[PDB]
């Protein structure tokens, strides 16, 4: 594949990383 | 990475660790770049500790908590340069930042005294209604010098401009004194006085 | 020969626009991202953003919104940076680099690195217009000599903006050459000097010529430096 597809995925994964970490910190705290 | 120490010093053969600190470094690795004065940056380490084929084994990468580090094992004179870390920043959307950079000073190199050369104004410049004395200072190892100009037996600070040292493995700098032609023939001599560590050197030119 | 070749230095007035180019060679342009980096005088490297060379989509870094536009011409393997409504503080060297990305060990994460770099394009923004240099000889003499070697040089005076490049004998003479950094005069004009150390015995037989190039003013000066 084109390597730059990883940067496009990075944009989507980074938003869900932020969602997942904040919801996680709220559940465990 | 975000923050980086401005200056760091090393001794030939010893090891030094340049460290960047930033919250994003807890999740993302850093890459490290070297930049020598006037040169383009060069990639040293990527993915925390991978080394491109051209980079010597002296350079190593590590990471811990919100920090990433570049270490040099066999410190040499050619490693005196600026070092920058690069990684994601703290933005939710993907964004990247360089650290502020670290100036590395490798101490303990062969000490040399400055060589001073002073040129008078050329006849051609004088014919153009200008007059410039050029004082060139070269081949010093401690890379700090102070310059002082003198007209006849009296000092002069009006018209002086001076540069910061750079490497040739020795360092070099230059100083300029701007004057007009009648002055050149209206003073019996001009002198450039250079002070390096405790020693001072003086060169003189005269309209003859 | 994998390389990035950038356009030449430029001077612009405040409010104008500039377009810098970055041509890739030795690899398939649209297989890798490209990024831009700014370095202002005396300052560190700054991330400007990257462009997807497969789609043309730009992603601007924080602080580089509005006046900065990334574009490409894939037919000639070239990426462009356009800066509009230029300000004096836009004066800097602008680098393009190949922006590589790979999956990290942790799912959802990546690592990044800039493996190939262009040489940089100097953009100066000023209300002053360009001025070509005057070049004067620094002739060799007894006071420029030590032992069997003499120092000779060129004074490149009163030019604007940076940079000027200096060679000797059309690049023929490199050993024993040192060109000093430029000094900024109270008038806003730059000056520098270049020196070459040569055998004093050659001063009567060999020719020594300074070649001074100032692209912003489209000026090239060759100056032969001889004793007396
Ligand atoms: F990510
Ligand atoms: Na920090
Ligand atoms: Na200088
Ligand atoms: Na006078
Ligand atoms: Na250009
Ligand atoms: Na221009
Ligand atoms: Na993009």
């Amino acid at each position: 594949k084109n390597e730059q597809e990883l940067l496009e995925l990075d944009k989507w994964a980074s938003l869900w990383n932020w969602f997942d970490i904040t919801n996680w910190l709220w559940y465990i705290r | 990475e975000l923050t980086q120490d401005p200056t760091v010093s090393v001794a030939l053969g010893q090891t030094v660790t340049i460290t960047c600190q930033g919250d994003s470094l807890r999740w993302y690795s850093a890459s490290w770049y070297q930049q020598k004065p006037g040169q383009t940056p060069v990639l040293l380490i990527y993915n925390k500790d991978n080394r491109p084929s051209g980079i010597p084994d002296r350079f190593s990468g590590s990471s811990s908590e919100n920090t990433a580090s570049l270490t040099i094992t066999g410190a040499q004179a050619e490693d005196e340069a600026d070092y920058y870390c690069h990684s994601r920043d703290n933005n939710v959307f993907p964004n990247w930042v360089f650290g502020g950079g670290t100036k590395l000073t490798v101490l303990g190199q062969p000490k040399a005294a400055p060589s001073v050369t002073l040129f008078p104004p050329s006849s051609e410049e004088l014919q153009a209604n200008k007059a410039t004395l050029v004082c060139l200072i070269s081949d010093f190892y401690p890379g700090a010098v102070t310059v002082a100009w003198k007209a006849d037996s009296s000092p002069v600070k009006a018209g002086v401009e001076t540069t910061t040292p750079s490497k040739q493995n020795k360092y070099a700098a230059s100083s300029y004194l701007s004057l007009t032609p009648e002055q050149w023939k209206s003073h019996r001599s001009y002198s450039c006085q250079v002070t390096h560590e405790g020693s001072t050197v003086e060169k003189t030119v005269a309209p003859t | 020969q994998v390389q990035l070749v950038q356009s030449g230095s430029e001077l612009k007035k405040p409010g104008a626009s500039v377009k810098v180019s970055c041509k890739a060679s030795g690899y398939t342009f649209n297989n890798y991202a490209m990024n831009w980096v700014r370095q202002a005088p005396g300052q560190g490297l700054e991330w400007m953003g990257w462009i997807n060379t497969n789609t043309g989509n730009p992603t601007y870094g924080q602080g580089f919104t509005g006046r900065f536009v990334f574009s490409l011409d894939t037919s000639v393997s070239t990426a462009y940076l356009q800066i509009s409504s230029l300000k004096t503080e836009d004066t800097a060297v602008y680098y393009c680099a190949r922006f590589r990305v790979a999956p990290a060990a942790q799912r959802g994460y990546f690592y990044y690195y800039m493996d190939v770099w262009g040489k940089g394009t100097t953009v100066t923004v000023s209300s002053a217009s360009t001025k070509g240099p005057s070049v004067f000889p620094l002739a060799p003499s007894s006071k420029s000599t030590s032992g069997g070697t003499a120092a000779l040089g060129c004074l490149v005076k009163d030019y604007f903006p940076e940079p000027v490049t200096v060679s000797w004998n059309s690049g023929a003479l490199t050993s024993g050459v040192h060109t000093f950094p430029a000094v900024l005069q109270s008038s806003g004009l730059y000056s520098l000097s270049s020196v070459v150390t040569v055998p004093s015995s050659s001063l009567g037989t060999q020719t020594y010529i300074c070649n001074v190039n100032h692209k912003p003013s489209n000026t090239k000066v060759d100056k032969k430096v001889e004793p007396k």
